[PDB]
């Protein structure tokens, strides 16, 4: 048959099977079709979409780092260096195809259909993430553009989260974590990265008393990542 | 049975 | 791309865990028609082992979900159709390997060691076809798997030492074939036990430091034997 003759619940069932089979390309294709039907995603559907693309793009980012590390230590052989460079470029082309598809989904469906501030922050953070993934491999003026677009998306998310969400909210915390990584690694601005992460951590530490058992687990999960990053960057 | 640390980023998965 | 560029691409793809790329590169090397070196031979084997292994894993998961699905005919039927897609990919992969074996690798193998290595591989990939086959196809794949393993077994018995890792690996996979495909635990246990005992009797005369690859496989043989007896 095909995705254009399937209803949403069938595509979601397909995504869940693909997830269990670790066929993440299939899972992303199913959730992409769900998103393209134009309706606001449920929490379950948003989880399936995000997990699929995290794994699809994640495999390429990981391959790209491996290939780039090998290029630094490769003997100066013309055939070998041309092979590694065309191989890195192949991976770069796939990564850019993946990220452009996610960013198209975000701008055409996910962000415009978001009816609640928690959803808006989530998708703007996602936009910031996927422009950051482009920035990881970009060069020259294109790098200037993807870096600027990452920063603008994160910043828009950051402003909404400070107005509509408590400092212990997992999405606000996760936004701070990833925006801090962006400043550290992409903008090479470690002081801004450390101050952004420390402020988010401290302000959340200050309000753990307000949380029940379940919320406390959710929040401290990501506060520990913020502490881990601070420890890594300042030791 | 036959013969044979990096900085952190996070994705939020609510429920 | 010449052979040197393709082998370098395969090593890069291996490091990047891009095994479909790796298998495509080593397939192209093989189709150039020359006898593979030990290095190229291992790259080809690793690549396809990982390519078919990902599909075997997905197949086992989707099969499991399909079989355990109660009171949901729509999920059950979708699981059936997904399994059949994975089966078709698995059959295409196995077909490619068997074609390389029949056309290039086995006809160019002159040394007993190479013959056994590639006949074992032919047994393995017919075994993987047998994991998903049914009916007359199944009879054909099981018989062809057995034929290849038995041919490799008799060569390795005549021409290779009991501690040779290729001889030990064939005994391991051949015993797995008996156990899992033919449902013959007694044949599987006798094969694994004899290969282990013959290896140990020879290894006792030697310094094991140089036989780390053999002792690893010997441990796998012992592990299967203890699980299968129990």
């Amino acid at each position: 048959m095909g995705s254009m003759t399937m209803d949403k619940s069938e595509l979601v069932q397909k995504a869940k099977l693909a997830e269990q089979a670790e066929r993440y390309d299939d899972m992303a294709a199913a959730m992409k079709a769900v998103t393209e039907q134009g309706h606001e995603l449920s929490n379950e559907e948003r989880n399936l979409l995000s997990v699929a693309y995290k794994n699809v793009v994640g495999a390429r980012r990981s391959s790209w780092r491996v290939i780039s590390s090998i290029e630094q230590k490769t003997e100066r052989n013309e055939k070998k260096q041309q092979m590694g460079k065309e191989y890195r470029e192949k991976i770069e082309a796939e990564l850019q195809d993946i990220c452009n598809d996610v960013l198209e989904l975000l701008d055409k469906y996910l962000i415009p259909n978001a009816t609640q501030p928690e959803s808006k922050v989530f998708y703007l953070k996602m936009k910031g993430d996927y422009f950051r993934y482009l920035s990881e491999v970009a060069s020259g003026d294109n790098k200037q553009t993807t870096v600027s677009n990452s920063q603008q998306a994160y910043q828009e998310a950051f402003e909404i989260s400070k107005k509509e969400m408590q400092p212990t909210h997992p999405i606000r915390l996760g936004l701070a974590l990833n925006f801090s990584v962006f400043y550290y690694e992409i903008l090479n601005s470690p002081e801004k990265a450390c101050s952004l992460a420390k402020t988010a951590f401290d302000e959340a530490i200050a309000e753990l008393d307000t949380l029940n058992e379940e919320s406390y687990k959710d929040s401290t999960l990501i506060m520990q990542l913020l502490r881990d990053n601070l420890t890594l960057w300042t030791s | 049975i036959s013969v044979i640390r990096r900085r952190q980023s996070v994705l939020n998965l609510m429920t």
